[PDB]
């Protein structure tokens, strides 16, 4: 990661990053992981000092290494392509790049399921709606929630048990459920991480919220089953008075087609 | 000699493969004959 080589002095830095690379190596086949790309290997350009080019540098020189290093595969991570030296993503060195998102609500739903594989719920519990009220929120919002969630559950009953030892008895935590009074708690504490950012995911509007157009919603339906059963058109202007349903017509017909 | 001749006829023969209007023609008209079986 960024931080613990750039907190090192001059020498030392670059003798960590490539000596990693070596073991990598040594340990083939393995994977390298450089967590906080950016920090590691700003652009060059926008740096004064002469440790930080350098090691833009030695990092661009061991990505080319990597022809010999067999059965080594380096991942970064990033928080935009754009915030990285650009020769990294040149030909070769890190030429493949996936864009992870935020998840949807089915996804948040999920991965509170994840969190919650320890935890006893209450009846009362459900974190379907949760997940989508829990509109801006990553899977470390969704871990903290929960986190916050058996925290609360915890100094309700253990002010009572007054259990004080080294060890915890396993009856007095099996039988200690989180209710969604816990949940509300902890949902009004949380702070979402990715409320600014544009969430991208498959819509729930059907054709069936849709008043009247029906000669429109078979059109639709062509312009997406034409490119696949036979230059197929890609798009569709919608014209006409306002307040009609535009917008529904596109989340409709990327409903029925399990598109985003 | 004859068994140069032979070798005339393999050399010609690859030269004429390598160099090659009508599988142009009929591979675009086997495009358009599958692309309209299938629509
Ligand atoms: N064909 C329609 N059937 C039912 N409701 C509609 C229709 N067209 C518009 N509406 C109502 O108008 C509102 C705005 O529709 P929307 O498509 O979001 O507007 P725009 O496309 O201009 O952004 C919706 O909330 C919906 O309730």
């Amino acid at each position: 990661n960024g931080p613990e080589i750039m907190s090192k002095l001059a020498g030392e830095s670059e003798s960590n990053l490539r000596k990693a690379f070596e073991e990598a190596e040594k340990n083939a086949p393995a994977i390298i992981f450089i967590d906080e790309l950016d920090a590691i290997a700003p652009k060059r350009e926008k740096t004064h000092g002469e440790v930080e080019r350098r090691i833009v540098s030695q990092l661009l020189t061991l990505m080319d290494g990597l022809k010999q290093r067999a059965h080594v595969i380096v991942m970064a991570a990033t928080n935009r392509p754009n915030s990285i030296d650009p020769a990294l993503r040149r030909f070769g060195r890190f030429d493949r790049e996936v864009d992870i998102g935020i998840p949807d609500a089915t996804g948040r739903l999920e991965i509170l399921q994840i969190h919650t594989k320890n935890m006893k719920l209450a009846d009362d519990v459900d974190l379907e709606q949760v997940a989508n009220e829990t509109h801006g929120h990553v899977g470390a919002d969704l871990a903290a929630l929960c986190s916050e969630a058996a925290l609360q559950a915890i100094r309700k009953k253990m002010d009572l048990i007054d259990l004080e030892d080294e060890t915890i008895d396993a009856e007095v935590m099996n039988s200690l459920a989180v209710t969604m009074d816990d949940f509300r708690w902890a949902l009004s504490q949380s702070n979402p991480s990715a409320l600014r950012e544009t969430v991208v995911e498959v819509p729930q509007v059907t054709w069936e919220d849709i008043g009247g157009l029906e000669d429109v919603k078979r059109e639709l339906q062509e312009l997406v089953q034409y490119p696949v059963e036979h230059t197929p058109s890609k798009g569709v202007l919608f014209y006409g008075p306002p307040g009609c349903g535009k917008t529904l017509l596109a989340k409709a017909i990327a409903n029925e087609c399990q598109a985003n | 000699t004859n068994e140069a001749q032979m070798a005339a006829a393999a050399a010609l023969a690859r030269l004429e493969q390598k160099q090659s209007s009508q599988d142009t023609i009929r591979n675009q008209v086997r495009k358009e004959l599958q692309a309209e079986a299938t629509v």
